[PDB]
């Protein structure tokens, strides 16, 4: 939303008109003339769950599903012992079962309305430039992209809210809910997190670590050997990650280890920078998580940057990377094309006239139906471990650049 | 929680096997009217497999009718026939299939409906000569007929 201004008569305006104060007669002078843009750069969309949850829609609401399982009696026992020249006796009695389950699947409902009242839509012109009543028209259509981008939100919303907590909690104390309808949708992920006592970055003593994590996911991947969908593939994480590697003692030793560097013999002591510009590549070697990183901010209501990742946590997908199930739209109301109710599925945005009533105004109205949904589940039992988080360092932004502030002016 | 219920189970449905005899031995069956007043219905329960040992009524008004016999009354006791091994509908037939000379373990011999399965009565143990039972091995041996 720009201000309805021109820039060049506003630009052009401000230049004094008759103004002889200081010499008592006009002097001469030379003017140039040069605007300038305004924006916070540091503001960037959560585009990583979209890659990850696929846009599939559905016209019924509710989705279940039945699983059917099956245990059958081993073929188990032993023949019987007897003395040759006698009868024969009969065997024991075995059992079979059968069990079934249900699974359940409801969609959410959002939306949301403009209005421009007769004042407003009369009324408009530019703020410097002499023009007709034709801003309001200019001016509607910047509130219908917003309405879009406000429903992509909602979308990255919910799915960053599954991804981060495992359920999606809605609750009245939060900023953009004025109904208050709390909602526990719990997904049943199994283990959301991973624990660590004692983090990467804690130190005791004289520069001696505390914990070690390339033998912490070494013995993650070992510990889920006989579960092959708990065993961890890939990483997710933003912010700096390296000096965490950097400066602990186990990575620094596994450095030294590798390259020979032995303090006393080989060199000096090499820098730190050394150390980090090849920790990474040491702890993907030895272990074999592919490491990805996403580094994308937001600019919350502290006016201070902060990552989408947060600083000292990092995800853990745990079987391979891919979608994680997708979100799923259900349908609305679209009225009656022949004379009978035809529905439609996407996010959807409408417009009324009201310029003929009294008083004329004019409203816009869109929103949406859907929720994610996590498809693959496990089988045997009725776990889900396909994503996992851990804090893993406290004191990550001391080793980050700082951030500027945003302009108000 | 709310909006999304995961799965739970619904149904569970067990199926045995029968009740084994020996086929060195011999079966003998003999079909007889089952006695209306004994709750028949209480007897055929469970999905596990049982046999529960019959005694017919000599005289009085339901003689030929036969019915479970109680550990309790010498005039059941004596007059006992044989021994229902597989299991039946009283809500479709009041004419059982009384096995008369067969040969069951002792684990299949039940003769409570509310007595734990696949485990030993000790009562029809303790009335193993009064009930005519010879017991040799886990396996009965019975012969109502001679």
């Amino acid at each position: 939303m720009r201000v309805p201004i021109n820039i060049n008569n506003a630009l052009a305006r401000v230049r004094d008109p008759l103004s002889i104060g200081g010499l008592k007669f006009p002097t001469t002078k030379e003017i140039q003339e040069a605007v300038a843009a305004i924006a916070d750069k540091f503001n960037q969309e959560n585009d990583l769950v979209d890659r990850f949850f696929p846009e599939d829609s559905t016209f019924a609401s509710e989705l279940e599903l039945y699983l059917l399982r099956t245990q059958d009696a081993e073929q188990t026992g032993m023949t019987f012992v007897h003395q040759v020249g006698s009868t024969s006796l009969p065997v024991e009695a075995r059992v079979a079962k059968v069990d079934l389950a249900k699974a359940t699947w409801s969609p959410l409902a959002f939306k949301e309305s403009r209005v421009w009242d007769e004042k407003e839509i009369l009324y408009l012109g530019r703020l410097a430039d002499e023009v007709q009543a034709g801003v309001i028209n200019e001016q509607i259509a910047e509130s219908l992209t917003w309405l879009m981008a406000r429903m992509r939100n909602r979308r990255r919303w919910l799915t960053w809210q599954v991804m981060r907590t495992g359920r999606i909690t809605i609750q009245p104390n939060d900023p953009y809910n004025p109904n208050g309808l709390k909602y526990v949708i719990d997904y049943g992920v199994t283990d959301i997190e991973l624990p660590l006592p004692q983090k990467f970055d804690a130190k005791d003593g004289n520069g001696n670590s505390a914990v070690d994590p390339i033998q912490y996911f070494r013995d993650l991947i070992k510990a889920a050997t006989y579960f092959p969908d708990r065993r961890p593939v890939a990483i997710i994480v933003g912010p700096g990650f390296d000096e965490v590697l950097a400066d602990n003692t186990f990575v620094q030793k596994y450095v030294e280890y590798e390259k020979g560097w032995v303090v006393g013999q080989n060199t000096v002591q090499p820098p730190r920078e050394v150390y980090r510009q090849a920790a990474l590549d040491i702890f993907k070697r030895y272990t074999g998580l592919e490491v990805m990183v996403y580094d994308k901010t937001y600019r919350d209501q502290d006016g201070s940057v902060k990552y989408w990742i947060p600083v000292g946590e990092l995800i853990v997908l745990n079987q391979s990377t891919g979608p994680v199930g997708r979100f799923v739209y259900t349908a609305h109301v679209a009225g009656q094309r022949n004379g009978k109710v035809v529905y439609a599925t996407g996010p959807y945005l409408t417009v009324k006239d009201h310029l003929q009533d009294d008083p004329p105004y004019y409203a816009i109205i869109a929103g949406f139906h859907g929720l994610p949904q996590l498809s693959g589940y496990n089988t045997e039992d009725f776990s889900f471990h396909r994503f996992k988080w851990l804090k893993y360092a406290n004191n990550v932004q001391s080793y980050l650049p700082p951030f500027p502030p945003k302009v108000e002016l | 929680m709310d909006k999304v219920k995961l799965f739970q189970t619904i149904g569970r449905v067990e199926y045995w096997e029968r009740v084994p005899r020996l086929h060195a031995y011999g079966v003998f069956a003999l079909p007889f009217p089952m006695d209306p007043d004994v709750n028949w219905a209480q007897w055929f329960t469970g999905p596990h497999p049982r046999a529960f040992l019959v005694s017919i009524h000599k005289y009085g008004p339901k003689a030929g009718h036969v019915y479970p016999t109680n550990l309790t009354d010498e005039d059941a006791l004596l007059n006992v026939i044989g021994m229902v091994l597989d299991g039946h509908d009283y809500e479709n037939d009041p004419n059982v299939t009384v096995t008369l000379k067969a040969a069951v373990p002792i684990e299949y011999v039940q003769q409570d409906p509310q007595a734990p399965a696949l485990q030993p009565h000790q009562a029809v143990l303790d009335a193993a000569e009064v009930l005519k039972l010879k017991v040799i091995k886990g396996h009965y041996f019975f012969d109502y007929t001679r």
